[PDB]
């Protein structure tokens, strides 16, 4: 009951929200982060618990989370100052989550970058149960991904997916997305019909985006 | 040991504490120095005291030799142990090599302390610039000056401290040939040029001369009477 | 000749303008009127059919409607909320859920749907109008200025060599270096060349008061956005929108930190904006977060450095081309003197030194009123200079 993904923001972390969105014939329900975050007291707490109502009613639904970070802050104790409000929203979040009268008809899935800001409440076992880590792509996963997003372009058989995977290391999926799109422009720069392997090498270089300060004289 | 970098490169390469310490120059006192044919002179403006006690102590002319004279400005603390360390070498030079020391051999001495003094670690470079004045042997008479930077420097005439560029306007504005006629004509110069920067002309001056041959002589303030006498006299019959 | 004689008469003729310009009756200046000659047409007419058939037609805000039959819920500002009805002269159709309608006050019926809330401080920052800055004043740049181009206009200009090739163009853009660059003035070159919406935002009027109250903001922002066919955003000074998250103990910054993860899922995550360009402009890059320097959202970070030679010299052509001066100076020597400046100090130079021919009593500048000026500038305001700790940009 319950599931968290986290990582680094690049790893893919919604691509399976709407991966599974596509999948299930489910009531799916998707959430903001600062969604539950209002000018009022307690109206993103009613708004909570008329969002476990809807999907209390509808029994095959699951409900999603996206970047709850925005709301579940580590609680603290300060004087003169300090949040509430948020903390009564993540309060009903947690017991209308689940302790009171629980459920098993809806299915919880969460999705953050950062771990060390939550409030551990959250994190107990039985609220979040599985918390899942997605790490970076090893090298293969790298050529699998421009492979993927390779697929709707004019590609003469030059490329070495091996080769471009492994000079390219500490990547993710949006900057080995972003070296499918920069090679797909710069062969409309010198507008060319098909795609090459130089032109992903000079995509490389864009993605890593280097300054440039007049540095030959090394070797 | 305290092993530290303090001059370090600016991101736009400058060097921050040597910039900052020529502003420690740019506020201290204007001294004034220029060189005649056979008889050199030069002279510190703003004595700046209370006018009621001692001040032999704080003359701030030196000398080095007896055919060196030096004078500077800015902070006075880190002046007097650079004119130590410079007699300590002018005086090596002569249980070396015979002669006396050449004013431009002292003055690469003490630039080239300044430079590896600011390359140095864990040391501020130091704030002051100073004016080096020696008649050398067979009398050729010349002068420098001292960067913190530590860049020595040829001149005819120059003028250091606060307020100094527009002294420096003056004595370009001024300097000819004939200016350097008579040696009283030239201590005339140089009190038209203290006199029109320093403002009131009183006993702020302090004076110091070289015949060349001599060693130093300091005008007791009767010829300060005397010579700015003369000059508002030469002034008025002028307007 | 005629001194007191065209005197009189031109006076007698200016009075007797007014003498009867008050017999026409532009008089009695109002507190929010109009003048008498004008609504005439309204006068007998509308002044009895737009008032005595015509209703008050009470807008409203509807909840849901129900199956089988009309049944709509409606909800009102303040009072409570009822069971209504179309009118005969509407469609079941366009009554869609969360709409507001016009109501009548006595049957409380639907009349027509309404537009949706805009919140009107939100429309204050559509552009709606345009600079002038040219291309061609952003010498020095060129190539950044291309690499910019074909993110911004060439989708816009030609939606078919991108489908032709079978290529989705990136869709966000950030500009940084030191300040005085032409970062801005750079944004203003497309905001002259473009035709969409051009809906800037600066960075500091989105803290509000209260809690969460920028990310509606925020919210409404990227709605009016997406009701435009293709759209253009501008993001200033984002530093300010949000650096990194960091907290600890007392949670300070916490304010900000919700609008930029509101901005973040505004970005990506489920159904992307589609047809909408953003464009960020920052002074010091090293704060911002990296899940917003995320390609998807940041593709392209275009640097802008100081010109090398010529770039300089492009600029001393651009400034100073439209000032008198001495024809037979050379800027070749000022970019020799100048290595690490600003076209903003190149104005500066040019501008002082046309204040230098106006000093004495010239006309036309001078190269040695150059050199007055390069020294001032550089090397007496040096001092300050503003630059170097942004080189590294802390
Ligand atoms: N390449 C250039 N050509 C002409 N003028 C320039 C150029 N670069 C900068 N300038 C001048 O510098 C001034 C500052 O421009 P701009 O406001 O874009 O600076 P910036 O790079 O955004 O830095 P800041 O964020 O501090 O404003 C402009 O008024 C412009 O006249
Ligand atoms: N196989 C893949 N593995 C990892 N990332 C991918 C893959 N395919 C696509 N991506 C990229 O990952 C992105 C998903 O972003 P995500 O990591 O969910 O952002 P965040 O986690 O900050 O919300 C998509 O925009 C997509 O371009
Ligand atoms: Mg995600
Ligand atoms: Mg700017």
């Amino acid at each position: 009951k319950g599931v968290l993904m986290y990582g680094p923001p690049g790893t893919g972390k919604t691509l399976l929200a709407r991966a599974c969105a596509a999948q299930t014939k489910a009531t799916f329900l998707k959430l903001a982060g600062p969604q539950l975050v209002q000018m009022f007291i307690g109206d993103g707490a009613k708004l909570v618990r008329d969002a476990f109502a809807l999907a209390k009613e509808k029994a095959p639904s699951i409900i999603f989370i996206d970047e709850l970070d925005a709301i579940g802050t580590k609680r603290f104790d300060s004087e003169k100052a300090g949040d509430r409000e948020v903390q009564r929203t993540m309060l009903e979040l947690l017991n209308q989550l689940d302790g009171f009268q629980p459920n098993t008809q809806v299915k919880v899935i969460a999705a953050t970058n950062r771990v060390d800001i939550l409030d551990p409440a959250l994190l107990r076992s039985g609220r979040l149960d599985r918390k899942i880590e997605f790490p970076m792509p090893n090298e293969e996963a790298r050529a699998r991904i421009m492979q993927i997003h390779s697929r709707k372009m004019n590609v003469s058989p030059d490329v070495n997916y091996e080769e471009l995977a492994r000079c390219t290391d500490d990547f993710n999926g949006a900057q080995c997305k972003a070296v499918c799109v920069e090679a797909g422009m710069i062969a409309l720069r010198r507008g060319a019909t098909e795609l090459t392997h130089e032109d992903y090498m000079e995509g490389i270089l864009e993605v890593q985006a280097k300054k440039k300060a007049n540095l030959q004289y090394y070797a | 040991s305290y092993d530290r970098a303090i001059t370090v490169f600016s991101p736009d390469g400058h060097l921050f504490q040597v910039e900052y310490a020529q502003e420690a120059v740019k506020k201290g006192s204007t001294a004034v120095g220029v060189r005649g044919r056979d008889i050199v002179v030069l002279g510190v403006e703003k004595k700046s005291v209370a006018k009621l006690q001692d001040e032999r102590t704080v003359r701030k002319i030196c000398a080095l030799d007896d055919n060196v004279c030096m004078a500077f400005a800015g902070l006075t603390a880190d002046a007097r142990i650079v004119i130590n360390r410079a007699r300590v070498e002018c005086q090596s030079h002569r249980l070396t090599v015979e002669d006396p020391v050449t004013v431009e051999y002292i003055t690469r001495y003490i630039a080239s302390l300044k430079q590896r003094y600011t390359q140095s670690n864990g040391r501020r470079p130091f704030g002051i610039s100073a004016l080096i004045v020696g008649f050398d042997f067979d009398g050729t008479p010349r002068l420098y000056q001292t960067d913190p930077s530590g860049t020595y420097h040829a001149w005819k005439a120059n003028a250091i401290g606060r307020g100094a560029k527009s002294v420096r306007e003056f004595l370009e504005k001024n300097y000819t040939d004939e200016a350097i006629e008579t040696d009283d004509l030239t201590i005339k110069l140089v009190i038209k040029a203290l006199l029109e920067v320093v403002q009131s002309g009183g006993k702020n001056i302090e004076l110091a001369v070289m015949r060349r041959d001599q060693s130093l002589k300091i005008l007791n303030p009767e010829e300060i009477e005397k010579y700015v006498a003369e000059i508002e006299k030469e002034k008025e019959e002028n307007e | 000749t005629y001194s007191r004689q065209i005197k009189q008469v031109e006076d007698d003729i200016q009075q007797l303008l007014k003498k009867i310009n008050e017999l026409t009756g532009i008089k009695e200046s109002d507190t929010g009127l109009a003048p008498p000659a004008l609504w005439d047409l309204a006068a007998d007419k509308q002044t009895l059919q737009s008032e005595q058939p015509l209703q008050v037609a009470r807008c409203t805000k509807i909840i849901n409607a129900d199956s089988e039959d009309p049944k709509y819920i409606i909800n009102v500002k303040q009072f409570a909320k009822f069971v209504v009805d179309l009118s005969d002269q509407v469609a079941p159709t366009d009554i869609e859920e969360g709409m507001r309608v016009g109501v009548d006050r006595n049957k409380y019926q639907i009349h027509i749907p309404l537009p949706p809330k805009i919140d009107p401080t939100v429309t204050m920052m559509q552009v709606e109008e345009k600079p002038d800055v040219t291309y061609s004043d952003v010498g020095g740049c060129k190539e950044q200025i291309e690499k910019l181009r074909e993110v911004v206009e060439t989708p816009l200009l030609h939606p078919e060599r991108f489908v032709n090739l079978g290529i989705e163009p990136p869709k966000g853009v950030l500009l940084f270096g030191p300040p005085g660059t032409g970062k801005t003035l750079c944004a203003r070159a497309v905001a002259n060349r473009t035709d969409a919406c051009f809906i800037r935002v600066i960075g500091s009027e989105l803290v509000q008061k209260y809690v969460g109250e920028g990310a509606r903001m925020v919210r409404e922002l990227f709605e009016m956005a997406r009701t435009k066919k293709a759209c253009l955003i501008f993001f200033d000074e984002i530093d300010a929108i949000g650096g990194a998250r960091f907290d600890d103990g007392a949670g300070g910054d916490n304010e900000v930190q919700r609008t930029m993860l509101e901005l973040i899922n505004q970005l990506d995550g489920f159904d992307p904006r589609g047809n909408i360009k953003v464009l960020m402009a920052t002074n010091r890059p090293d704060t911002l977060d990296p899940a917003l320097m995320r390609p998807g959202r940041l593709d392209r970070k275009i640097e802008f450095s100081l010109p090398d030679l010529e770039g300089r010299t492009h600029i001393f052509k651009i400034h100073a081309r439209s000032m008198s001066v001495e024809r037979d100076i050379r800027f070749e020597l000022l970019a020799r003197l100048c290595p690490n400046s600003t076209g903003a100090e190149i104005r500066s130079v040019c501008t002082e030194a046309g204040m230098f021919a106006i000093r004495a009593r010239r006309k036309i500048a001078t190269e040695k009123d150059f050199l007055e000026a390069v020294n001032k500038v550089i090397k007496s305001y040096a001092k300050f200079s503003a630059t170097p700790r942004y080189m590294t940009y802390n």
